[PDB]
């Protein structure tokens, strides 16, 4: 009858992955879970905890989201996310984000500050600026490893 | 893909999923992550977040299914997740994490591994990749 | 929004939905019509297409739900349809059309009306606006 | 063991719609169902029938899809569509279309001729050209009937 929380960093793991990269991933999961654990102890609502925990997962370049996102055929980043509040089944979702620092919070904002449930690409970029969220150039989200992964993926084809 | 599911002390469930999508995806491709009912779902009885092969999770309506087999088959949270995973995936590889309104927590997948962590106020805590 | 659901002589269901979306909608707004499980769904048992308030159809996963209540509550098609309009809408206005793999056909809605038409091979044929 | 088919043109009817407009609507619905009925008597698979029937619904300017689409806040047209084939639960979807003459057919193409289920905005426009479907200027989609209803809607705030 008390709080619970899960976090994930994606399914499908490289079996060729170094022990150290694996510890780093674990460190990250722990830190994020911990933000959640402490938040639930201070009695913050479940809907706020999912957002703040995902913000940390987006900001750290390890996993495939926010900074460190996978790359398109074009070598750029297009991000997307969704959030939902159980009680009254409230929903927000975004796609085609190119400059928005934390997609999950824009989704949260679609839920709370727009008549819609899902806004995408240019119109979602314009929503970002109306809501004054932190935005940045696309290059910010692109990391070296993802660039190497893209080359390797293009070659498998 | 990354995600978090939470039930608080009030028994309220919520879920969030965020991603850069699939490496080398075509421009403008949308996966399961921003799709309510596929990658993310939360209701009175649960909160779910999926990761894995977008197309499988999408045709599978995965996150909504965990809730449905609870609200319609009366199954408890752990049974639900195993049910949706083993008996609703069809050759597609995906995982999910989920929370119940009763304070329970659950992970589940059919691929080689899933980066994940869960805690339950019982002091129960664990963080894994394989298993 | 326009749509069409079919079950053929082979028992195969399919569904299709197409729309311009909500009048005056914000640029880039996406409704329920292109979202699998929301505006459109088809599996072994049925084929469903929805119309109405997108935001309400999305949070209701309406199309998938028609299939869900038949699989888990074992309802008949016309009931599944009507069960779905009653309990998934919560002040939201929607409607939908559906076929089953047994050659049945249903409409359902909670709006003043829905432009629809249906036929079966034994020779049923209705075209309607109100009802 | 028999075929069945339904067809719709949107829930939410003008509560006072003229018999005149009602007859047009029923006639269109009849014409569309007929294409469907005939296809089914000739044993066309269901997935082919839904597509061909919705093309007719998209081309005719009466309902809100294709030509005759509702307008965005900017007074243009953004169209979306999806399609699903029951037996293997195969999917295709498109959103943010501005030139594609028949959105449902592009969605069919996503399902059959792309590795994805869902492609939107610019990328979907590009896929339209990769697949050589009929494209036109966005103006083609705007009916004077719709321009009027937007004006009326934007004032209604
Ligand atoms: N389903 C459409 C509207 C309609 O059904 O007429 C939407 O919400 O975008
Ligand atoms: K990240
Ligand atoms: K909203
Ligand atoms: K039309
Ligand atoms: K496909």
């Amino acid at each position: 009858g008390g709080w619970a929380i899960a976090v994930h960093g994606g399914a499908g793991v490289d079996p060729t992955l170094p022990l150290e990269r694996q510890e780093e991933a674990k460190q990250l999961l722990t830190r994020c879970l911990n933000l959640g654990i402490s938040a639930l102890n201070s009695n913050v609502p479940a809907i706020d905890v999912v957002e703040l925990v995902v913000r940390e997962l987006e900001t750290d370049p390890l996993f495939n989201s926010g900074r460190g996102s996978a790359l398109t055929e074009k070598g750029t980043v297009e991000m997307e996310a969704s959030i939902m509040d159980g009680p009254k089944r409230r929903c927000g979702a975004v796609s085609g984000l190119t400059t928005v620092k934390n997609p999950i919070s824009l989704a949260r904002l679609v839920m709370d500050k727009s008549p819609h449930s899902y806004i995408a690409f240019s119109g979602a970029e314009d929503f970002a600026r109306q809501q004054g969220v932190e935005v940045v150039d696309n290059e910010y989200f692109v990391t070296p490893d993802n660039v190497g992964m893209l080359k390797l993926a293009k070659e498998a084809n | 893909t990354v995600g978090c599911v939470v039930v608080d002390r009030e028994g309220r469930c919520a879920a969030a999923t965020s991603t850069g999508g699939l490496m080398n995806k075509m421009t403008g491709r949308i996966g399961d992550s921003p799709l309510i009912g596929a990658g993310t779902y939360a209701c009175d009885v649960c909160g779910v977040s999926c990761t894995g092969e977008g197309e499988a999770i999408i045709r599978g309506t995965l996150a909504r299914e965990v809730a449905a087999v609870m609200e319609y088959k009366g199954l408890k949270l752990h049974q639900a997740v195993d049910f949706v995973i083993k008996h609703r995936l069809d050759e597609g590889k995906a995982g999910l994490i989920a929370v119940s309104n009763t304070g329970e927590v659950a992970c589940g997948f059919n691929c080689n591994g899933m980066f994940r962590a869960c805690a339950t106020e019982d002091g129960f805590m664990e963080v894994a990749i394989w298993d």
